[PDB]
């Protein structure tokens, strides 16, 4: 999800963009700028959240020694979910 | 006490007797570089910035530090008489391509941070 | 006899036991002039003597080389006039004598 | 064979440092404190001689910070204070000393939590 | 042990002095050296017809940098800053926040590549195989500003390289 | 002892010790101390005055005969009143052995130059004055040998900053390569590794 | 499960490997 | 190589040796660019018991250097360095070329 | 691919016509072979 | 006798001449200063062990290993046998490649040229190996101080084999195009002659020594990672010229391929690095499965590890002499001192001498015997 | 006057009565590890790390706690104490979570620096790790129990420093978890300062979150103005 800037830039993953009378943008003129089409925050919110049964879950952010260190999840709260450190995955026991 | 161990010198005197025979050296040396190298400088320009150069060091008392730089002066004049060095070398004394750094309280309090 | 001892700038030395006696007994000469007490006096005396008595007790080049530990006779005519002007000198420079000046409180403390 | 000269010894002339970074940098001599975020107190045993903070800006292209000065970096390390002020003395540096802060020593004792009538009785353990 | 290399006395009998006059006055060994150089001439040459034939290399090669992600599609980098602080040459620059979800994200990844000596050691900091320092090579420029890559540029040689990238990562990740 | 632990070696730091010690008694007016390594490596600490004789010594006698000089440097302790420290190291072919010889000095008292003992020191030296400041006197030519031509200051004092005063650049209105102060468009990032919780006890100093 | 697998020389080790100098002589007086 | 037999004699005879035996062009009997996954046994330290990290610390077991003749605080033969290095043998597999 | 050919010279590629936005009929570089085949052709593998 | 100025490795050279006569020479150095000794002083032992590629830049892992075995010894660790024999191979390799590149240039500068393409594809296939074995064609950082990096790929030792037993064909065309050669003989014999006694004054070491008849070789006397368990022949000159020089190096290529035909023969299974996560880094899956070992990645790659106070001086046997490096340590991450002592630095001291009543085309000789790279010169 | 001889690895110091072992190591010079030991709080005895070999005696004893006598010798370099620091280290970091690329207090963790030094380098831990769910006690301090050690520190420094007695610890053995048990926010002027006491990553400052590694950090030393303390 890419938005566009109102000047007519596109605005990266971290938000930025330069402002009207902000001169550096000459640095694009007759060039591009590049941007990430692909944004981390969007893709991973996508993402199901697993169900698994158990108190406390384990990621190791799949592939095995390819992954990140594992980890151990607590899903007591059950207002929200689980979520990863590192992976951003999100885990949550089976309510109801 | 207070005893130190010479290099050359022993007393102010002889270090004078090198430093006066050092800047014959360079005061004789002037025009034959400002010639070799093809300079842009004038001989007498040449001469004020040697003198300027030695001026610069007017406030040491010490026999060991004099004669040390003494040392070191022959050092450049010598690497001045066998041309190691190149032309941009020679002008490095000059700063000729800096801009002027003002002095007075108002222009440094107006150009920056700077004390 | 050899011919070319192997190492550049080296040559044979012909009747080599004859300058080794003489190399000996200058360095032992100049070692008479050290306090007797002095420890380079009695070190050096104690080597040159072993040696002497090394060469003397061997009219053979080989068998000495062998004895010697030292190899290629040459290098050990090398070594005695080292040895001499090593001798000379220390005499010039009397180096028996006490410490000239103790270094400053911690001069060799390491760390900092 | 000996001079027998009487005068502060003064090197300035000779290290090559540029004439403004002598008479208008301050160096500060310090014990550096203890960083509260560990317990450990081995970096708090020498004294640090370190120059003053100057500009730095950001560049205008990639964002990054630009400074001027030489000497931003360079911080030296000695063994006691009056090696330090010795040094800064020789090189023509005015200096700013602050004295060694040392935690004064403390009465614990285990058998003061449980107390009878004093108030040093914890809640909890 | 050791060898002598120069220590072979040529023999003085009339016929090898006359072999060693023979090879003065007819030049023989100049006519060897002839001989091998022709020799050389007619077996088939090492080179290869580039850029249509490409030099061997392995999946250990480290080329052009690339900021890998998970199979979600979510970046791998949690800016533990390992990279920055093991980089011999100070060539890696690195920013953070927590984002919009809280997540522990750079909001700045640059890699001066005119200062990068390309020693793998950000690639085997690295926790969790966010920076790798792919097999591409070909990427001269015409300016040293495009030689200065920042987040965007890292995360796009990253998805256009990922395929090989990961590839190499399975055939070699068990050595590491 | 496993296998990852260096081993120990006893015969060679007996014989080090034993002819550090010889050393000592031949020369008591020059050698201050003598020191051997866990890793059998033979140091002798010496005054100043005594660079030409000792090493002269070390390089004729017949017990000893150091004929090859191996490196000549200087090191920078700015905590200490004699600020620079002078190495020499010393290989001998013929007994298979090396040694190391101390000397400390300032930046007013000049070294004697060991060219007459050892001709390798000549460039050695040189580098020396070069890169730390120390005179050597009698040298038959001191002069820079590493640095640029006109160049101000010794870089190898712990105190010279890191990228140097000034910096080089062409300037197409003198037509010529100018040096101008330097500024860095990102300055060297300064980072504080050492941390609290010492490591080895074995070299704890006292608390004064 | 899984036995050690690592680079390794073959079993009986490698050819001989020749390293001498080797100057042919062609051969006229 | 894909060499006639006459141009591989002229070859031969110019060089004066067999080059066919010895190409300097690698071919199909070098190792494959695609391997085994490999196995990497562990060290010896890997152990689950006995095998307290006090017991195997270099860092830890390296000590400051031994003083002899602090000077700030008998026959007696003389000695060396180390015993002389015993002279070198002239290698019986090609004494001389 | 040709087996027969010494190493190095046993793989190889003939660039297209026409990439992207340019008319590479003359002009081609290294940089055009995708990621996959430019893993085969490099000889980082055997399977293309 | 006129005072000429050969300027712009990259060499600056004042000479004068009485005729076709050298008088005097003066190498002016420091065009290659960079300054490395400082900026290692800035950095951990980890980051300042890159610094070693660069400094003999045709011997890497010479360098590496000399590096290695200093912060070895300071740090009180050894590395385990296989880590040992692969450093040693390797090494001779690194000798093959300097060796080629020495002989090479040598006969380039003369005027042959043929050889240094000849002997350059066998230099590309080696760098094919370190490529391989590391990911870097010349600057590896291979060779850690606990170690090595990584394992050798389950092929190498094959095309290791294979590459070295086609190898003394290499040398023996190079040895019909030079060895023999009259043009080669008046362009070496008798120039650059150096006595025993002066080459050993001076500080030379190497071939330098060799070929002047002096029976001296580091890896012999002083043996240090399994050089003691490998059997060569280390070639002694006679007269002490460029020609005893070159015929000297020759033999160290074919005695290099020897004691590589041994290491790969008995090369033994194991690990590759000390055992020691205080010091070597753990490997990635027990990192990411374990703490302590995801503790001490995380301190090794951001601190680094602390080495006990001392001072040494660890020298080895490069091919272009004894490389030696004092180290001194305050007890922290980072080095407190590290010279760099390289013989191109004491062999160019000696050029002077070399350089007495030659004609003006005989320094170019006397340069190439000598083998001066500039960067372990300069430093 | 009244002081007491005591020796630490043979070297004598005199001591005040009622001086602990841990202040008698420091005297001498030695700082002996801790975990939950605060010169300013006091004592608790948890972590057992501290725990110190006197010579003739059969037990170790915890540094921190234990009050002198005359005529021991603390043998702080021992076996015994050595291997007693690397258990109490190995049972901390059994259950501890592989968060140190993610936790702010990388660089600057009293675990860690104490795991490099005084414990061993690897793990024989073939279990599951176990997980607790974060607390919410404000905006200013994030908190993450996963990494709490139950040092018991912070509990100590809110209920006598900052008069406090929100904090506490609830349930027993392994699964005791330190926190209000409630949904309370533990609001005090002085309520920053269990960030710095707290060894771990478990409470760190949600404003600086993610922000900085303490390597990078430049450290000036200057004065607070917010107010007439200074
Ligand atoms: C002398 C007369 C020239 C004859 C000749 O060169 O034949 C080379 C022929 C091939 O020898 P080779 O180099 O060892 O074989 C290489 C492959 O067979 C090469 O086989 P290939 O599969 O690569 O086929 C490539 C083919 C076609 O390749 C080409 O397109 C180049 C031919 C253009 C030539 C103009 O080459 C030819 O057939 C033409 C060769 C030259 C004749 C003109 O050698 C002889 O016939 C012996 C002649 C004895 C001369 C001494
Ligand atoms: S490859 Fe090396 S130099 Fe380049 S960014 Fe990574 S760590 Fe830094
Ligand atoms: S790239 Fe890897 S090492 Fe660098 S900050 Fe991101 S996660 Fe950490
Ligand atoms: S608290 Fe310390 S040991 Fe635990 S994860 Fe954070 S940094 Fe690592
Ligand atoms: S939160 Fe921190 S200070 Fe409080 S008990 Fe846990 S580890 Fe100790
Ligand atoms: S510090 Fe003493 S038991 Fe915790
Ligand atoms: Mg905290
Ligand atoms: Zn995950």
């Amino acid at each position: 999800g890419v938005r566009t800037s109102p000047t007519g830039e596109k605005v990266t993953h971290t938000g930025q963009a330069y402002d009207d009378g902000d001169y550096r943008r000459v640095r694009f003129s007759d060039r591009q700028k590049e941007v990430n089409e692909n944004f981390a925050i969007d893709l991973i919110a996508e993402q199901p959240v697993s169900e698994v049964g158990s108190r406390v879950i384990s990621c190791d952010g799949g592939g095995g020694a390819l992954g990140h260190p594992r980890v151990y999840i607590n899903l007591d709260k059950e207002t929200k979910t689980g979520t990863c450190g590192y992976c951003g995955l999100q885990f949550r026991q089976p309510h109801h | 006490g207070t005893s130190v161990k010479p290099i050359f010198s022993r007393d102010m005197n002889e270090a004078k007797r090198r430093v006066r025979e050092l800047y014959r050296a360079w005061y004789r040396e002037v025009p034959n570089t400002v010639h070799l190298f093809q300079l842009d400088i004038s001989v007498k320009q040449g001469r004020d910035k040697v003198r300027e150069m030695f001026m610069k060091n007017a406030h040491v008392t010490d026999p060991r530090v004099v004669d040390l730089l003494v040392i070191k002066g022959k050092m450049e004049l010598e690497e001045t008489i066998n041309v190691w060095k190149q032309r941009t070398h020679i002008m490095r004394f000059f700063h000729e391509t800096e801009a002027p750094r003002p002095t007075d309280f108002l222009s440094k309090f107006y150009v920056g941070h700077d004390p | 006899l050899k011919k070319t001892t192997g190492l550049v700038g080296l040559a044979v030395c012909e009747t080599p036991h004859e300058r080794l006696k003489i190399l000996y007994t200058k360095i032992l000469d100049v070692l008479g002039q050290i306090p007797k007490n002095a420890a380079y006096r009695k070190y050096t005396e104690q080597i040159t003597n072993e040696k002497l008595g090394m060469v003397k007790a061997e009219p053979d080049v080989k068998k000495l080389e062998e004895q010697l530990q030292g190899g290629q006779i040459e290098e050990v005519i090398l070594q005695a006039e080292n040895e001499l002007s090593l001798a000379r000198k220390m005499l010039r420079w009397k180096p028996w004598e006490p410490l000239v000046e103790e270094p400053p409180a911690n001069q060799w403390k390491w760390p900092i | 064979q000996l001079i027998a000269v009487d005068e502060k010894l003064d090197i300035t002339t000779l290290t090559g440092v540029p004439e403004e970074h002598i008479k208008t940098r301050k160096v500060r001599i310090f014990v550096p404190a203890r960083n509260n975020m560990q317990s450990g107190v081995n970096n708090t045993k020498k004294w640090k001689m370190e120059f003053d903070t100057r500009e730095r800006w950001e560049n205008p292209l990639m964002g990054w910070s630009s400074t001027a000065d030489p000497l931003s970096n360079l911080v030296l390390t000695f063994s006691t204070k009056e090696d330090a002020v010795a040094f800064a003395e020789k090189n023509g540096w005015s200096f700013d000393v602050e004295e060694r802060k040392v935690p004064k020593p403390k009465s614990k004792s285990y058998g003061a939590n449980f107390s009878w009538n004093k108030r040093t009785r914890v809640s909890t353990k | 042990t050791y060898k002598f290399v120069n220590m072979r006395e040529p023999s003085m009998d009339m016929k090898s002095v006359t072999d060693r006059a023979a090879q003065t006055l007819l030049w023989t060994e100049l006519v060897r050296g002839l001989g091998m150089t022709l020799s050389y001439l007619f077996r088939e040459p090492a080179t290869i017809n580039y850029p249509f034939e490409k030099g061997p290399l392995s999946p250990r090669f480290r080329g052009e940098h690339a900021l890998r992600r998970y199979p979600s599609g979510e970046e791998r980098c949690i800016a533990c800053k390992l990279c920055e602080a093991v980089c011999p040459a100070q060539a890696i620059t690195i920013e953070a926040e927590p984002r919009a979800d809280g997540s522990r994200r750079t909001t700045r990844y640059d890699i001066d590549m005119t200062k990068c000596i390309y020693c793998g050691f950000c690639q085997e900091a690295c926790p969790v195989d966010a920076i790798v320092e792919g097999p591409n090579f070909e990427f001269s420029t015409e300016t040293h500003e495009e030689l200065l890559y920042n987040k965007e540029k890292l995360l796009n040689n990253g998805d256009k390289w990922e395929a090989e990238i990961a590839a190499n990562i399975q055939a070699d990740y068990l050595y590491r | 002892t496993r296998p990852t632990i260096r081993p120990r070696n006893d015969v060679v730091h007996k014989q080090l010790s034993a002819f550090g010690q010889y050393v000592a008694e031949i020369l008591p007016k020059y050698v201050q101390q003598v020191q051997v390594s866990c890793f059998n490596e033979l140091e002798i600490f010496i005054h100043p005055d005594g660079v030409i004789p000792v090493l002269t010594f070390l390089r004729d006698h017949t017990n000893a005969q150091f004929k090859s000089l191996a490196d000549l440097t200087a090191v920078d302790v700015p905590t200490r009143q004699n600020r620079f420290e002078i190495v020499y190291n010393l290989l001998s072919l013929r007994f298979n052995s090396r040694i190391r010889v101390k000397t400390y000095t300032d930046e007013l008292t000049p070294i004697e130059s060991s060219v007459t003992v050892y001709k390798a020191a000549n460039w050695y030296e040189r580098e020396i004055w070069d890169m730390f400041g120390v005179f050597f006197a009698n040298h038959p030519d001191l002069r820079r040998i590493l640095t640029d031509y006109g160049f101000e200051g010794h870089p190898f004092r712990k105190d010279f900053p890191l990228s140097g005063y000034v910096e080089l650049r062409y300037d197409d209105e003198v037509k010529r390569v100018v040096a101008e102060p330097v500024e860095l468009a990102q300055e060297f990032r300064k980072f504080d590794l050492n941390s609290p919780w010492e490591a080895f006890p074995a070299y704890r100093q006292p608390p004064e | 499960a899984s036995k050690v697998k690592q680079d390794m020389p073959p079993p009986g080790g490698y050819g001989p490997i020749d390293y001498k100098r080797n100057l042919p002589r062609r051969g006229l007086s | 190589a894909s060499a006639t037999r006459v141009i591989q004699l002229l070859r031969n005879w110019a060089s004066g040796r067999d080059l066919q035996a010895k190409l300097q062009l690698r071919y199909q009997e070098i190792s494959k660019r695609t391997q085994p996954p490999p196995k990497l046994p562990v060290g010896p330290s890997h152990k689950l018991s006995n095998n307290y990290y006090c017991t195997r610390d270099g860092r830890r077991e390296a000590m400051p250097p031994s003083i002899v003749m602090s000077s700030q605080k008998t026959e007696k033969k003389a000695v060396t360095p180390a015993p002389p290095i015993k002279r070198w043998e002239l290698s019986k597999d090609q004494p001389y070329l | 691919e040709d087996n027969k050919q010494f190493f190095g010279r046993h793989r190889w590629v003939i660039y297209t016509t026409e990439m992207n936005g340019r008319d590479t009929f003359w002009d081609v570089d290294g940089s055009m072979v995708p990621p996959e085949w430019h893993r085969w052709l490099h000889c980082m593998t055997d399977d293309p | 006798n006129l005072t000429l100025n050969f300027g712009p490795g990259v060499l600056r050279l004042v000479m004068e001449l009485s005729g076709e006569m050298v008088r005097k020479c003066d190498p002016h150095i420091g065009l290659l200063h960079r300054g490395t000794e400082k900026l290692i002083e800035y950095k951990t032992y980890l980051q300042a062990l890159p610094y070693f590629d660069r400094l003999d830049y045709v011997s890497m892992m010479c360098n590496e290993q000399a590096y290695s075995l200093a912060v070895e010894k300071l740090l009180n660790i050894q590395p385990p046998p296989r880590a040992q024999w692969i450093r040693v191979l390797f090494g001779e390799i690194t000798r093959l490649l300097n060796h080629i590149m020495a002989v090479t240039t040598h006969a380039l500068d003369i005027g042959a040229m043929t050889p240094f393409f000849w002997m350059f594809e066998e230099r590309e296939k080696m760098f094919e190996f370190y490529e391989r074995v590391s990911g870097a064609r010349m600057h590896a950082a291979y060779i850690r101080p606990g170690g090595v990096h990584q394992d050798l790929p389950l092929g190498l030792l094959d095309d290791i084999y294979e590459f070295s037993k086609n190898f003394s064909f290499r040398i023996d065309e190079l040895e019909e195009m030079l060895t023999n050669n009259r043009i080669w003989r008046n362009r070496t014999v008798d120039i650059g002659v150096v006595t025993a006694e002066d080459a050993l004054n001076y500080g030379f070491s190497g071939v330098m020594l060799r070929g002047s008849g002096i029976q001296w070789d580091l890896r012999k006397t002083q043996p240090y990672d399994v050089y003691d368990q490998v059997e060569f022949d280390v070639p002694i000159g006679s007269r002490g010229d460029c020609y005893d020089r070159y015929l000297c190096r020759v033999e160290e290529m074919r005695q290099s391929l020897r004691i590589i035909s041994q290491c790969l023969n008995k090369m033994p299974p194991g690990e590759i690095k000390v055992d020691d996560a205080k010091v070597s880094p753990p490997k990635r899956a027990e990192m990411k499965t374990s703490m302590e070992s995801l503790i001490h990645h995380f301190k090794l790659y951001t601190e680094g590890y602390q080495v006990p106070p001392g001072a040494t001086y660890t020298a080895i046997e490069a091919p272009k002499g004894e490389f030696g490096v004092y180290l001194v340590s305050d007890g922290s991450s980072r080095p407190y001192r590290c010279k760099i002592k390289a013989p191109g630095f004491a062999h160019l001291a000696g050029l002077d001498k070399m350089s007495k009543g030659h004609m003006l085309a005989d320094v170019v000789a006397i340069i190439g015997t000598q083998d001066i790279v500039f960067g372990e010169v300069d430093r | 006057s009244n002081l007491i001889e005591v020796f630490v690895d043979g070297q004598s110091v005199m001591v005040e009565p009622g001086t602990t072992v841990l202040q008698a190591c420091e005297k001498v010079g030695m700082q002996i590890p801790r975990f939950c030991y605060h010169e300013r709080l006091s004592v608790a005895g948890n972590c057992r790390m501290c725990l110190v070999e006197i010579e003739k005696a059969p037990k170790v004893v915890a540094a921190c706690a234990m009050p002198v006598m005359k005529g021991w010798n603390i043998l702080t370099n021992s076996e015994k104490s050595k291997k007693a620091r690397e258990g109490v280290m190995e049972f901390l970091l059994a259950n501890h979570p592989l968060d140190c690329p993610i936790c702010d207090q990388g660089g600057e963790c009293d675990l860690q620096d104490q795991s490099m030094m005084f414990g061993s380098d690897r793990s024989r831990f073939l279990e599951g790790k176990r997980a607790v769910e974060d607390k919410n006690i404000g905006p200013l301090v994030k908190t993450i129990m996963t990494r709490c050690i139950q040092c018991t520190r912070c509990i100590r420094f809110a209920s006598e420093i900052a008069g406090v007695d929100d904090l506490g610890t609830t349930g027993r053995g392994n699964d005791m978890q330190v926190g209000t048990y409630i949904e309370k926010m533990f609001m005090s002027e002085l309520s920053g300062n269990i960030i710095d006491i707290c060894p771990v990553g478990a409470l760190t400052s949600k404003p600086y979150a993610f922000t900085a590694r303490p390597w990078e950090t430049r450290k000036t030393e200057s004065i607070d103005v917010m107010d007439a303390v200074g």
